[PDB]
């Protein structure tokens, strides 16, 4: 014989719909929905995707790697030409070490 | 740490707090003190319920002006207080060589250390 | 107008105003002159 | 080490202990504060005799004087328990429990 | 059976229920005066004694 | 709006003297609410003097 | 506003502010007997002024803008529809209680400032003392749950104990067939639903309650139901009415500043109206609430501080 | 990075002062400007890090986690109404700027010189969340949720503060060069191992690993959306990122005493696969799907390969997007329907005709589709712990073997083969959620299509 | 207190059995005697033999739990024959935890009980073994 | 009441203070304990119940008590090598018994019985001044007698005191008895760094000092004692709950918050002394004092209760109330994490 409660039966739904046909996402207000479609495809993507695209399609030589190409292209010519094998091993000198003996 | 001219008295600012070079117009740290002056008279016109951003312009000129100055006087304190510990500091290197040797420099040709791998 | 008998303010006192915006503008004042004292000093005694 | 305050400290712990255990009513605790506070004059100032420390002589009148009206301040609330209750007693104080 | 009820008692029951215990038998007492002087002389003599702190 | 709230029972649980209830807790009294207890009027009579013949 | 302890110490006391026409009185009836008409005319007939029956919305009406909001927010009571319905089980009684034990203890604050402020003495009407014996001969007829009696009576505990009792009580009595024979003259219909055994359950515990518990306390005068104007008789019993005793003889100037300073900040005299014990017949949901707050927010007078409202000035905000 | 860090503090009061119906647009529109700012941070090459001076620099591992981030917030700032677009004004802009406020510490943490810096806006990034998923969290147990997630973390995270202020007091300051050029190897002592325990546990809290997952998934079904992303993806991701930082120390320790972490890993990232198989309330399966992937990213940090490495980010970002993506169409779909089960509310196919194609795309990226970054992540983990042990892929193809399974039972379950025709209050979609699905699909397929970017420092 | 914990560490471990569990009894014994002093301060158990039972209840628990820990760290020692590993007082911990679980006839508290003195005494064995210091430098 | 007696009785709070600051003889710091005591008593019952009656009795037992064994360490310093000079004592008894009396004055957990049994039936401004100087007083005194400690009495006192002011607090729900368990655990970390760099304890004085003026600032603010009246004053207004949520986060102590920063340094001080496994506890016991702070934070803020009504009559009436300092000291007691290097501000 009580309630424990005064509020309204939650909730009241509206939808969004039926209205404005013509809406997108959120409300009714006619003028700003299509400011938002506008904005989020032309500063969304008009000028971000396909400019990000071509942006990180080509950049400089990211961690040196065209450059190490070359390099590598010239050093074993380099190397091949001067009779010694490409690649040296112990690529630290071994006269300059100073062990500890033993 | 501990006074170094306790004795001398407490001295908010000595008189060797002006050989240093003060702290500058526009610094940073005073800069943040006055940002947090006008948030301190944001919130002041916010506990009430007159309009924000509004109708409390004296308070916020007076707000942000006062803690500008005492964060100009902290902040001289602040250069002064780390100053005389690097001058304490660097005078009692010079006092005593004999306690604080230095490191004989081994190049790392011949600097053995294991290798221990990770697979 | 539109107040039944009791604005406790909104006519705003002009002596406190006053009082807050001339010691304002005094311890502008102040602050400049201090830190203006503490640069000729550096640049006397360095 | 003149083996009096071998005996006056002893009685100090004595009524320590008895400021601190109390069963029925807090006069008698009050009234053993203030023989914790004799305690500590007489100590002090058969120290300051014995030593001939004679300059800093106010030592004993003002602990004297200070922890007596200290006492009236614990007379007054005392009064004040007594007004607000029928008794004075150590119980009926469990309103406001811990 | 093994994540959820067993995980749940392992890391939050045991840590919570001895902060309720301890709770409830530490500031849950009774508001009297001579348990706590007995309590001060416990602490005084078990200070002094028991486990030294000025030996 | 389905946003969940707490209830009438929610803000009854966050009562009481204390907060955790125990095998003994129900002598444990709230405290009112001006600080003031319903203080002992302990005066029915006032001091009732009857001067006879000394 | 010019107060505090600083203006204590400029001007010393209060006492200055006395006597013999700075006084409380009160004029207590039952409902259509003792009426603003003897209340006007002591009022006009010893220089002394009057405030209104403390209804509804006088919380409204005292402060702000002279229109009375609606019930959305100076409700939810509808004394109508408690006059048609004392029964309905969705809650209407006791809100109404309650917001009539606000407006009558707002209205009582109102007086007490009014009389420490410069004179010059107020009459009241229907003050807290006939508010529980009015709940209580409700009771009485039984229409409301006893938990929801035992929380008015913890409110009559928090509230009452603070303040002065006022100097005199005008105790009007008019039997019930001739309050029957008013309220039939009236002509209001949902106020001519209303029964005559509840008029007599008021009568009979305000007779027999709160006449014993006034006591020298709130000096009586107790008059006849055709003793009225009779003018004479009432200032002439007033002015040698022989004020002896109540708490009014000891403040000596102490407690008339702290009054001075409970009263004012008005807030403070209303963080005890809501306890609370959150009562199932008289809490709100909190989405209700929200609306509710945000409507009384979009009113054009009553959001953010109207010292500081715009559109009705002050052009004082400095740019 | 200053110049990507003050335009976001410059970005706070637009929201104050937007006037109504107007803050929508002025965030979107500036966050939006804010990728492109931080698109343009990309220069970094070949022996050295990149120094953005003395306080801040950039490995090429905080980089695209950054990236990542700024790009991720206009999408949670438009993911971010229709259940409090009716809500109050001031309300409204005091969320979107904690929500701008959480970036800024983001950005604050991934960009870290020092440890104690990491540290301080580490649990910076923890304290808004909380405010964020307890307020509006719409459901009854959003208490209980918020609470365990602070405890949980702070519980877990406060030895490494202990560990780091001890790092700094005995080995100099705490520059990553100069933690790096300079770190002996630390023996095997115990109070190295309790070190080691202190630093990788609280990391291993904020992963989560096994032990600690039900950390996770309370924190994500009584959440809002924004606070769910967040979480998720920068949270998770965050704390990986950080054990990357920190690993570098301890290195002849952590072989002797790294092997019960993997061990609770591998085996939990099976059992957490099959606990998502069976589950109801949809929103819940994801959050399981993710403590399996960050248990087989705990696995690719503790062995410590450079394939493991580029795997390990590879597997963040990727997942970072799938799981961003998915739980924004769970989102679709309670807001669709009022229910977040999983049996109710099948069908699907006939109606939101394109929406389909979304859930298909999700569930394959989930799927791990090879061309995407997902398989190149999970694909070079498994080549690494195969380097490892040799018995070990069995675990991996058999989480990959159930992880297929119940993505794919997701996709079949809930939009697959009957509508139940007692719903009948669903509109057909809104361009808004069509706009926020190009905005997921599209870097996620560009980046398939140049990969060389988001590979870690051992490139 | 002191001496005791001074002569508990004294004795190498080692086998100089029990008078380490002789040792181990008196620390269960004065830990008992701490709980029971502070338990009749703050009970008034009602009456005096009932808090003699409560202190006599309390130290035999604690003797007990100190006892049969002492006894299988010389098991421990006796077996495995490591004075290094803190596994011999994980066992003794959790044989802690039992005998409490024991005189409080119980299950989950002698489990959780188990594992914390577990955890703790290991603590216990692995901080005396590398050195790490009582409360204090307290120097710089 | 009057005016004039309440501004003579604060004047001589403040000599007090002052005397216990400056004196280089003991007898004049055993006298400003007392002139404390004796001024603070009027202090408290300020009301005419008999809470304040019992309250102000507990307070004066146990204040009076301490004087007196402060007053038996001082004859004893004399008793030993004799002068009245504020420096090493020459004794560890003495030594013992002064920290002993300077805990049990001060409020530390074998002696700390009393707070909130006192902080329970007193009105605000009393509990406020109380709490400042008396916890104020003594830590001068602790700073000028350091050098001649057992390290034992003050770490068990810390110890205990942090985790006793933990336990106590999940079970209470009076906001007193909860900002007293939050002093007891401050008490406790003030206490914990005073033989190793007592900068730190002052500093942490001056950061609890402000943190405690803005809570019982915020509690003047509205005449609540319990947690449901936090909810109607949700209810009545909003910027209240956000001040509510960043001070009582402030006083939990979170990284971009001012709370932190004194428990950072203590540990960043701490840790440069070779103890690990003391300042791991007390910072898990740190983060075991958050969650009455949480609850409370739950009450107000972040759920929404349900309310009575006549907060609908209150909405006319304005928050007339007046503040003392709030916003000055609420910002400077949030957000003060990034001026870490005023910690040289001090010595
Ligand atoms: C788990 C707690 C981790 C605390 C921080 C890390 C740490 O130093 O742990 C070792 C700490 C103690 O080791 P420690 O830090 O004393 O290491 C030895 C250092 N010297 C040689 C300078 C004494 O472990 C614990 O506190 C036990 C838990
Ligand atoms: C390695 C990492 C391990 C991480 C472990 C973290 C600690 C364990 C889990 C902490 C969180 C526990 C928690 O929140 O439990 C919920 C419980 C409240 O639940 P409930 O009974 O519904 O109360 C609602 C109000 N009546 O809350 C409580 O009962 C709170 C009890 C206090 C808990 C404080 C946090 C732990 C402190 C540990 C100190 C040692």
């Amino acid at each position: 014989p009580t309630l424990r409660w005064q509020e309204d039966p939650e909730p009241e739904d509206e939808n969004l719909y039926e209205k404005n046909p013509d809406s997108h996402g959120y409300d009714k207000d006619p003028a700003v929905d299509v400011w938002n479609m506008r904005v989020v495809f032309f500063f969304g993507f008009s000028i971000v995707l396909v400019l990000g695209s071509t942006f990180v399609a080509y950049l400089p030589d990211y961690r040196m790697q065209e450059w190490a190409r070359r390099e590598a292209e010239r050093l074993v010519k380099y190397r091949e030409a001067h009779g010694l094998p490409l690649m040296e091993s112990n690529c630290f000198d071994p006269s300059k070490i100073q062990l500890p003996e033993d | 740490m501990t006074g170094r001219q306790a004795r001398a008295p407490l001295q908010f600012l000595p008189d060797e707090a002006r050989s240093l070079p003060p702290p500058k117009l526009t610094d940073p740290r005073l800069a943040y003190i006055g940002f947090l002056g006008y948030c301190s008279g944001l919130i002041d016109n916010a506990i009430r319920r007159r309009p924000v951003l509004s109708a409390g312009l004296h308070r916020q000129f007076l707000y942000i002006t006062s803690f500008v100055f005492v964060g100009y006087y902290l902040l001289k304190r602040q250069d002064y207080m780390y100053a005389v510990r690097d001058h304490d500091m660097f005078s009692y290197i010079k006092s005593h060589p004999e306690d604080f040797p230095e490191k004989d420099k081994k190049t790392y040709r011949e600097v053995f250390e294991e290798f221990h791998p990770v697979r | 107008k539109f107040y039944i008998q009791e604005p406790p303010h909104g006519s705003p006192n002009w002596l406190k105003v006053g009082l807050t915006l001339g010691t304002s503008a005094f311890l502008w004042i102040y602050l400049i002159k201090q830190h203006n004292e503490d640069v000729l000093e550096y640049k006397r005694r360095n | 080490m003149s083996l009096v305050y071998m005996n006056i400290m002893m009685a100090f712990t004595v009524s320590l202990t008895g400021l601190l255990m109390y069963r029925s009513h807090l006069m008698s605790s009050l009234l053993c504060l203030e023989g914790m506070m004799l305690s500590l004059f007489i100590l002090a100032t058969l120290m300051i005799l014995n030593s001939h420390f004679t300059l800093a002589s106010m030592m004993p009148i003002i602990l004297l004087v200070f922890a007596a009206c200290e006492a009236a301040l614990g007379l007054s609330l005392l009064v004040m328990v007594s007004n607000t209750y029928g008794t004075d007693y150590v119980q009926n104080l469990n309103l406001l429990q811990c | 059976l093994l994540d959820l009820i067993w995980l749940e008692t392992i890391l939050p029951k045991t840590i919570s229920l001895a902060q309720m215990k301890m709770s409830t038998t530490i500031t849950s007492q009774k508001g009297l005066i001579k348990l706590y002087f007995l309590s001060f002389l416990i602490t005084i003599l078990i200070s002094t004694t028991l486990l030294n702190f000025h030996e | 709006a389905r946003q969940w709230q707490p209830d009438v029972e929610w803000a009854e649980q966050y009562g009481g003297a204390v907060m955790y209830p125990t095998k003994e807790t129900a002598h444990w009294k709230p405290p009112p609410w001006n600080d003031v207890d319903p203080p002992k009027d302990t005066l029915v009579s006032n001091l009732t003097l009857n001067f006879g013949p000394q | 506003l010019q107060y505090g302890p600083l203006a204590y110490i400029l001007g010393e006391k209060t006492t200055k502010k006395m006597t013999e026409n700075s006084k409380l009185i009160t004029v207590d009836g039952n409902i259509c007997s003792g009426k603003s008409k003897l209340a006007k005319e002591v009022a006009e007939k010893l220089g002394l002024k009057h405030f209104p029956e403390a209804g509804i919305h006088y919380a409204d009406s005292t402060t702000g803008d002279g229109k009375p909001l609606p019930v959305r927010f100076s409700g939810n009571c509808s004394l109508e529809k408690f006059y048609d319905d004392p029964k309905s089980n969705d809650g209407n009684s006791y809100r109404l209680q309650a917001w009539l034990y606000a407006s009558r203890l707002l209205q009582y604050a109102d007086a007490l400032e009014h009389l420490l402020s410069t004179g010059q003495g107020v009459v009241l009407e229907r003050s807290i003392y006939s508010d529980f014996v009015f709940l209580e001969a409700m009771y009485r007829q039984g229409f409301i749950r006893k938990q929801c009696v035992d929380h008015y009576n913890q409110v009559k505990k928090v509230t009452v104990c603070e303040y002065l009792p006022p100097h005199v009580v005008i105790y009007v009595d008019v039997p019930v067939s001739e309050v029957q024979s008013r309220i039939q003259k009236k002509g209001n219909p949902h106020e001519m639903k209303i029964t005559s055994a509840y008029l007599q359950d008021i009568e009979n515990v305000y007779k027999g309650t709160f006449l014993p518990e006034m006591s020298e306390k709130c000096e009586v005068l107790q008059y006849s139901a055709w003793e009225a104007e009779d003018a004479e008789k009432v200032v002439e019993d007033i002015q040698y009415l022989k004020y002896d005793k109540g708490p009014w003889l000891d403040q000596d100037d102490r407690k008339l500043h702290n009054l001075r300073m409970l009263v004012q900040d008005k807030l403070e005299v209303l963080n005890y109206t809501s306890i609370p014990v959150f009562l199932p017949e008289v809490t709100i949901g909190a989405h209700q609430s929200d609306r509710v707050f945000q409507e009384f927010t979009e009113l054009p007078g009553r959001k953010y501080r109207a010292g500081y409202n715009e559109d009705v000035g002050d052009k004082w905000i400095w740019l | 990075m200053l110049k990507y860090i003050i335009p976001t503090m410059m970005l706070m009061p637009l929201t104050w002062l937007s006037k109504n119906s107007m803050i929508w647009i002025n965030t979107t529109l500036h966050s939006l400007l804010i990728s492109l700012t931080s698109l343009l941070l990309l220069n970094q090459f070949g022996d050295n890090s990149l120094n953005f001076s003395l306080t801040f620099f950039s490995d090429s591992l905080s980089t695209p986690l950054l990236i990542l981030t700024m790009w991720l917030l206009p999408l949670m700032l438009m993911a971010s109404q229709h259940h409090l677009s009716k809500e109050n004004l001031a309300r409204k802009k005091l969320f979107i700027s904690m929500l701008i406020l959480l970036q800024l510490f983001l950005i604050m943490t991934f960009t870290a010189t020092e440890l104690i810096f990491f540290y301080i806006m580490f649990e910076a990034t923890l304290v808004p969340t909380l405010i964020i998923i307890t307020r509006w969290g719409n459901q009854t147990e959003r208490l209980n949720a918020g609470l365990y997630f602070l405890f949980y973390t702070l519980a877990g995270s406060l030895p490494l503060l202990v560990a780091l202020i001890y790092i700094q007091n005995t080995m100099g300051s705490l520059n990553f060069l100069i933690l790096q050029y300079w770190v002996q190897p630390m023996p095997n002592s115990w109070s190295n191992t309790f070190m080691w325990l202190a630093c990788m546990m609280a990391f291993m809290v904020k992963m989560p690993l096994y032990g600690l997952h039900l950390w996770l998934p309370k924190a994500h079904v009584e959440a809002p959306i924004a606070g769910s992303m967040v979480l998720a993806a920068i949270l998770l991701k965050l704390g990986g990122y950080g054990m990357m930082r920190i690993t570098l120390l301890l290195n002849p320790i952590t072989d002797f005493m790294a092997y019960p972490f993997i061990m609770l890993s591998l085996w939990g990232m099976i059992m957490t696969s099959s606990i998502c198989l069976r589950q109801t309330d949809l929103k819940s399966l994801i959050a399981y799907s993710s403590v399996s992937h960050m248990a087989l990213v705990i696995v690719a940090i503790l062995i410590q390969t450079p394939w493991s490495y580029m795997g390990a980010t590879a597997l963040m970002i990727a997942h970072g997007l799938t799981s961003s993506m998915l739980f924004c169409l769970a989102n679709s779909n309670y807001e669709r329907v009022h229910s977040r089960t999983m049996i109710l509310a099948r069908g699907l196919q006939t109606l939101l005709p394109l929406m389909a194609a979304w859930w298909l795309l999700a569930s394959l990226t989930n799927l791990a589709l090879p061309p995407s970054i997902n398989l190149i992540g999970e694909l070079f983990v498994v080549m690494s712990t195969f380097s490892w042990s040799n018995i070990t892929i069995i675990l991996m193809g058999l989480n990959m073997v159930i992880t297929a399974l119940y993505s794919l039972y997701m996709l079949i379950t809930t939009q697959r083969g009957k509508h139940t025709h007692h719903i009948n209050n669903i509109l057909p979609s809104f361009t808004r959620e069509n706009a926020l699905m190009s905005l997921h699909m599209l870097p996620l397929l560009l980046l398939s299509l140049n990969p060389k970017i988001i590979l870690g420092p051992l490139y | 207190a002191k001496t005791l914990l001074h002569q508990y560490w004294d004795i190498p471990e080692g086998t100089e059995c029990h008078r380490k569990t002789y040792a181990a009894t008196s620390i269960g014994g004065a830990s008992g005697l701490v709980v029971s002093a502070y338990s009749v301060a703050l009970k008034t158990p009602t009456s005096f033999l009932e808090g003699v039972a409560r202190t006599g209840r309390y130290t035999f628990t604690a003797a007990a739990i100190g006892a049969i820990f002492g006894l299988t760290s010389c098991i421990s020692a006796q077996v495995r024959e490591k004075p290094d590993d803190p596994l011999n007082y994980l066992i003794g911990g959790c044989a802690g935890g039992l005998t409490l679980g024991a005189r409080t006839r119980s299950y989950g508290i002698g489990a959780a009980a188990c594992a914390y003195m577990g955890l703790t005494a290991a603590l216990v064995k692995m901080g005396q073994l590398e050195g790490w210091k009582v409360f204090a430098e307290p120097k710089v | 009441m009057n005016p004039i007696i309440l501004i003579i009785i604060l004047m001589t709070v403040m000599l007090g203070t002052i005397i216990v600051m400056i004196s280089t003889h003991w007898l004049l710091i055993w006298i400003g304990f007392e002139m404390n005591m004796l001024a603070i008593i009027p202090i408290m019952m300020k009301k005419h119940n008999p809470r304040a009656t019992e309250a102000s009795t507990k307070y004066f037992l146990t204040q009076s008590t301490a004087s007196m064994l402060l007053m038996m360490a001082i004859i004893i310093n004399l008793m030993f090598s004799g002068q009245w000079t504020v420096m090493k004592l020459f004794n560890p008894m003495a030594s013992m018994l002064m920290t002993m009396a300077l805990a049990m004055k001060l409020g530390m957990a074998p002696f700390h019985f009393w707070v909130p049994e006192v902080t329970q039936g007193i009105p605000l401004s009393s509990g406020l001044i109380l709490l400042t100087w008396q916890k104020l007083a003594p830590m001068s005194v602790l700073y000028q007698i350091l050098p001649s400690i057992n390290l034992d009495l003050i770490l068990t006192l810390s110890i205990l005191s942090i985790t006793i002011g933990g336990w106590g607090g999940l079970n209470q729900t009076q906001l007193r008895k909860i900002m007293a368990y939050s002093s007891i655990a401050h008490m406790g970390w003030m206490t914990a760094v005073l033989l190793y760099n007592p900068t730190m304890t002052l500093l942490n004085l001056i950061i609890y000092i402000i943190m405690t003026s803005t809570m019982f600032t915020l509690f003047m603010a509205n005449s609540t004692t319990t947690t449901l009246s936090l909810s109607h004053t949700w209810n009545k207004a909003p910027i209240m709950t956000i001040l509510v949520l960043i001070t009582l986060l402030s006083m939990g102590g979170l990284p971009p918050l001012s709370g932190f920063m004194p428990k950072w340094m203590i540990i960043q001080e701490m840790t440069k002394n070779d103890s690990i496994i003391l300042p791991t506890l007390m910072a898990i016991t740190a983060l075991l004092n958050l969650y009455f702070y949480m609850r409370l934070t739950y009450s107000t803020a972040l759920t929404m209760f349900p309310s009575t009504n006549n907060m609908k009559m209150k909405w006319q009436f304005p928050t007339t109330k007046r503040m003392t300092l709030l916003p000055t000291m609420t910002v400077l007691s949030t957000m003060l994490l990034p001026l870490t290097p005023i910690l040289s501000i001090l010595e």
